[PDB]
């Protein structure tokens, strides 16, 4: 992302919707839902907070953070050594290899009976108040209007009290600005794109960065001279 | 054995037969014959 | 109608 | 490298048949019974969905690999070429 | 398939139809004949029992199961070796080879004198109520319900009670819905991909499961090492 | 065909047409004409009772069973040698080879002057009362209802008491019911594709499975190893 | 998937859909039907609870649990050898290989005797009530939204109290949410990929990880440097 | 130079079915099965979305950087060349 | 107006494939006879 994430809190949304006489009864309470129904329907990683926080393995099973909603990485405390996925269907179960992990809800199974375990997951901004922060980008702005235009306007045509030609056209405005936002929030900066050409452009391939927390992955692969 | 043109099935897999028709037993075709020939015919020469 |  | 994939679709496999017995004929006969008339067609068929359930063709995960595979051959073979060169020992002058 | 047939009695799917206010005259007993009607429509081979059962020839011919609907083999019960489909077209007809058989109603037509043969058929799950049993799969009963919604629209359609609109929505429904049950069913799970990957990759092809019950028809093709 | 014709009697169908309150006037006088109709339309040879019966020729001519239809084989009754087709268009008619037949009512013109011949024909399931029996097949009977439907709603779209979009609606319905009914009856099950598989890979192929009564021809063509 | 599945209630889906003037007729009674309607017709894995239960087989027979829907694996308790599907016909009728399983409703025929297999099910998460638990992803939770509006418009269009285009709308917009919801479940995140990779790259190819749990699918696959 | 990059999309997986078990069994088999009428696909079978979204095949991020190499080599072999004349010093005179 | 067009029909069958496949295959199954007799073409003339 070429721009930054500053923060603003969520009226500012409602600032710019009331603006409209036909959205005069939109609150924070809707407001809220819509916000969070556009943020993961967006999926934009940089919009979430990035955190890590050690947590105890008991027996294949460990506590998990209450604000997480997707792992970045699991590793091993000790070592460092980063977990996949598990893909073992009797993982913990006995009869009569490498480390890896399995999330559902609170709980984190892994193939290690005791040890602590390093993750680093996304969460959602807060706020002063318990709710969510979003960010001031007026692209992003613009679209979670439209977002939220688009649902009342649904509503309300489901209803018959708006055109089908206002719908068809809110439809087109939120389409184009749906994709216009996604771009923005994609696009390689330009320390970006030299993390993504350092770890483009290898004489001697590097594929052992998940092992380490990426951390080496835009590294420069520098060749000595003979 | 091989050499007299006989292919035993539990040599080269499990048997999950034992009568000689080919839609469960496998024909042999006694391509190495020839190359030990080669070398006994040289001996025999030499 | 059956155009889909 | 692996091969070619096929995406197969058994919306035609007839009825009352398990795919394992039905791929097990096709593979000793390479003729598989289908069944154009089953109830999933029935879309298509009437033209209540879209004609291009029952068209189309199947899909091919290919990769084209083998091109890669062949430039990094030729590559070694003029590196290898370059380095007898530099060295004043020909392919000739090896043997 | 995927998911287990767990069984629930017929008029689970009247619980379903009947809130639609327009299919309210539907009964157990429409229920019954529609639900037989999809069931053979379909021809799923997982909604059927399968059952093994031993009968005796008398001269080319035995008395057939009552409850059998189609055969997946007959053997002979002493050698265990399959029977094939009958080709003759004068088996037991005497002027003046391998064992075949031919099943028309509850009479099954060998071409062996005075043996028990095995029977492998299918049958349909009863309940309690000598009563058909359907599976529970939420996709086999909304299959199965817009299945008996089209043709009670079928109907008012005839008499001009419905919309010719409201029929063609059904009808569309219906389709996508047939054509996801049927691949629901159909679609092998983990283990049967297995049993079908090793009937696939056999560097020695077997082609003789037929003579067997296909007992070793997904069984691995090992080849010793030298 | 997969699953086996167990036999019901007639008015089974009327019990599902008379569903329809605009099928009310159809009788069991009507249903045979269109059940016989559809039965030969349909042309399926599993829906007909496999018979063999013995007769006299007394000069190239002798005398047809009573219930024949259509005939699958006429052999010698001592050689077991089957005949072909008669294209003689002389054949006891003298001036002044291997045997063969032709049949066109009642009588059966032989090539051959004083011999028993075995015939293999095919008739219909009668009932105890002297009428034709159905499969119960839920295929065929949902085509067979089908078919009465598009017949009586034919004629009253004749008259113009039925919609033109009804009719045109009951004849797509019963296209697609044709079509699946009749992959139903002819797709071979799993002995009918050992039977055709061994038919189908011959080293050494057969080609006079016709002079016997079709009995080797799907039996499994065995190489001996050497 | 890259988000994780945090539980909730199935009522914060009745808090959404109330927000249409047009659905305030819907009830959990209601929910439940179309939720698990919902969550059968999207197929979807991450949504099921992964437990292990072991049982026993008294003579090629075993109870299987309650809560069962789909099994990932069977294998020897003693051994840990999995199961594969059984193609059997006659799999334990006597006359006069490895191990494997088929399970129908309560009931899974194994090809053993005695002995103790362990099954690795999923299951449906409940809730303190025994209901579904459904998952608070807002991608979700509007795909199911959607899916209930678009039945409760569809049964308002068989009336005729909505407008076709309403329906039309309601459609399509449904379709968009559960594309996206399948791939939103279903692509897999970074440490799935790094399973995947070890899964596609082998120099020397592994496969036999069905006998195994598929413990080692996603092990890296390690050359020694000679 | 990295090899074809296949864009694979996977909204015809079929239901229940991991993508690495998925994609682990059409390694093996070079067959995968596929799921025509998932509900992902329901709109494009009914018509109420672009029906592209059951065509078009894959995509691939191709590029030509073989025939940059070619040139390149190419280079290399005619400068080496016109190195040797100039030298006086021709192939056919180093061996 | 395709009575009065479509040019005219061919039943046609592609036997010409199948006989120099057979042809083809007794070329390969008499050379491979004479390799494994140690008897090569040029050795029988």
């Amino acid at each position: 992302m070429v721009n930054n994430i500053n923060w603003v809190k969520l009226p500012v949304i409602l600032d710019r919707l009331l603006r409209h006489p036909l959205l005069t009864d939109l609150n924070l309470e809707t407001a809220i839902q819509y916000t969070l129904d556009f943020i993961s329907a967006m999926g934009l990683p940089n919009v979430y907070v990035d955190k890590i926080e050690t947590i105890d393995i008991k027996e294949y099973r460990g506590e998990l953070p209450c604000d997480l909603i997707s792992i970045n990485q699991v590793r091993l405390h000790k070592n460092g050594i980063a977990l996949r996925a598990m893909t073992d269907n009797f993982n913990a179960y006995p009869t009569h290899g490498e480390p890896s992990f399995k999330t559902q809800g609170r709980v984190i199974f892994t193939s290690i009976k005791h040890e602590k375990v390093d993750i680093s997951y996304k969460a959602i901004m807060l706020d002063d108040e318990g709710l969510p922060l979003i960010p001031d980008n007026p692209i992003f702005l613009k679209t979670l209007e439209l977002y939220i235009k688009k649902e009342w306007f649904t509503i309300l045509f489901d209803m018959g009290k708006i055109s089908p030609a206002v719908l068809n056209n809110t439809q087109q405005e939120y389409a184009f600005k749906a994709g216009q936002c996604n771009n923005e929030f994609v696009i390689p900066s330009v320390s970006e794109m030299e993390a993504i050409t350092n770890m483009w452009n290898q004489l001697i391939p590097r594929v052992t960065e998940f092992r380490r927390g990426f951390k080496n992955l835009g590294d420069k692969e520098y060749i000595r001279v003979h | 054995d091989l050499l007299n043109g006989r292919l035993h099935m539990s040599d080269l897999e499990l048997v999950l037969i034992k009568a000689a028709y080919i839609p469960d037993r496998l024909q042999h075709y006694p391509i190495m014959n020839s190359k030990l020939n080669v070398l006994r015919g040289e001996e025999s020469k030499r | 109608t059956s155009l889909p | 490298n692996w091969g070619s994939i096929l995406e197969l679709d058994l919306s035609k496999v007839p009825k009352g048949w398990d795919v394992g017995k039905w791929m097990y004929y096709a593979r000793v006969n390479h003729i598989a019974v289908i069944d154009s008339f089953k109830e999933g067609t029935i879309g298509a068929s009437t033209g209540k969905l879209a004609g291009a359930l029952n068209n189309a063709g199947k899909g091919m995960i290919e990769t084209n690999i083998g091109n890669y595979i062949q430039q990094q051959i030729n590559l070694l073979e003029f590196i290898k070429m370059e380095m007898a060169d530099v060295a004043g020992i020909s392919k000739q002058r090896e043997g």
